[PDB]
């Protein structure tokens, strides 16, 4: 699922799945 | 940023993990 | 959508919708 | 944290916006 174009909710979803209980930051601009 | 590297171009696990806490 | 229990992808989704182009941080532990 | 306030209990917009950049 990660090695593709990922935009908006699709990108946030990938971060959530990959990062797990570490969480993440989403900084689009 | 993340949009340029993963939306506008093909994402990678190596880049996504850079945004994990 | 925000004034309910929100867990896991549901919570990340709410943050994405509310925060818009500011983005957000998700720090579950 | 956010899990305690929005998963384990009822979330709010006032609390969610505290996590926006």
């Amino acid at each position: 699922f990660v090695n593709q174009h990922l935009c908006g909710s699709h990108l946030v979803e990938a971060l959530y799945l990959v990062c797990g209980e570490r969480g993440f930051f989403y900084t689009p601009k | 940023g993340i949009v340029e590297q993963c939306c506008a171009s093909v994402c990678s696990l190596y880049q996504l993990e850079n945004y994990c806490n």
